[PDB]
């Protein structure tokens, strides 16, 4: 089945997609449509997954996530770890909709939060990104202008979710995508 | 001077397939193209950046050029480049899988210089 890569513009979805499929680097520009290709997993049986790279632009992100969500075995939400500090709110807001969409599904897809661009010095760790995102989703479920996140009476945390949710670190620039290929293998 | 100072062809998926930026270098961006083609070559000229789409095979052609009034010649260069590119590489681009673009070699430089050198004669 399909693995959807989603995230804000410039989080690195297309470059990861390329790195996973060719092991190489390639110049890219902002994506305006989705792209897909078959990925042969690293494990013995070598199962095949269909990677689908979804544009992060606001005008297209939901239209396309809606179109492909029911076909998803897994969702990889990509995060620019170096720009995280200034983009936190935009990230949390998009992830919120991704969490909701995912839970409202018959067979909830497994979900990964790939903290990308680790090769850049100022990059926040996956541990710190998880912490700040929980704190932020915690405010959003109250301010957000019926499926809901965790329990209303307790501070939000990803573990309270009826979904498999993992965090890992990576870099698309060869690259450092070992953990990501491990996880992809594991969910195939 | 040159009819175009910048030219890049990428898929709508965001994959750059080929780009030109002088017989001098290999595309470092429109800004450097404006610095090298205009600033270091003399109101002064600006660089107009326009695009053309191929919706059937999901391609975007972006060109940067000087002198807004040469737009007709630039537009013809784009059309000729488009027609040739889509024929020479139809196999790599009609496929759905991105691997098809990822594994193709788009060595278009020579066919492009020819079309450029050729379009700069139609202008005269
Ligand atoms: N240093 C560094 N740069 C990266 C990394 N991943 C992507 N980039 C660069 O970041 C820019 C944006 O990456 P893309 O893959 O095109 O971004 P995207 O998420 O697909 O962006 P949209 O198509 O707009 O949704 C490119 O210049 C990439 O080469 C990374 O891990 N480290
Ligand atoms: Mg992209």
């Amino acid at each position: 089945r399909a693995v959807l890569f989603v995230g804000l513009c410039d989080s690195g979805k297309t470059l990861l997609f390329v790195r996973l499929l060719t092991g190489q680097y390639r110049d890219t520009q902002t994506s305006i449509t989705d792209s897909s290709a078959i990925y042969k997993v690293n494990n013995n049986r070598g199962n095949s997954l269909t990677l689908i790279d979804l544009p992060g632009h606001e005008s297209l992100r939901f239209q396309l996530l809606d179109r492909f969500k029911s076909s998803a075995r897994a969702v990889v939400f990509v995060v620019d770890s170096a720009a995280f500090q200034r983009e936190v709110k935009d990230v949390a807001e998009f992830l919120y909709q991704v969490l909701i969409d995912s839970m409202a599904l018959k067979n909830s897809p497994s979900l990964l939060i790939a903290c990308n661009k680790q090769d850049i010095a100022m990059a926040k760790s996956a541990k710190l990104i998880q912490q700040q995102l929980e704190k932020e989703l915690n405010t959003l479920r109250v301010t957000r202008s019926p499926a809901q996140l965790g329990k209303k009476g307790k501070e939000f945390e990803f573990s309270q979710l009826p979904l498999k949710v993992e965090f890992l670190e990576c870099s698309a620039k060869s690259a450092d995508i070992q953990d990501l290929e491990k996880w992809l293998a594991k969910i195939a | 001077h040159s009819m175009v100072d910048f030219f890049t062809i990428f898929s709508k998926g965001g994959l750059v397939l080929w780009c030109f930026q002088g017989v001098s270098d290999s595309c470092t961006g429109p800004v450097n193209a404006l610095i090298r083609s205009v600033l270091l070559q003399e109101t002064h000229e600006a660089l107009t950046l326009k695009y053309k789409l191929d919706n059937q095979f999901e391609l975007v052609f972006v060109v940067g050029f000087q002198k807004i009034l040469t737009l007709t010649y630039v537009d013809k260069l784009i059309d000729d480049v488009h027609r040739l590119f889509r024929d020479k590489y139809r196999t790599e681009i009609q496929q759905q899988s991105a691997l098809s673009l990822l594994n193709g070699t788009f060595d278009f430089q020579n066919d492009f210089l020819r079309l450029l050198r050729e379009a700069e004669e139609s202008s005269k």
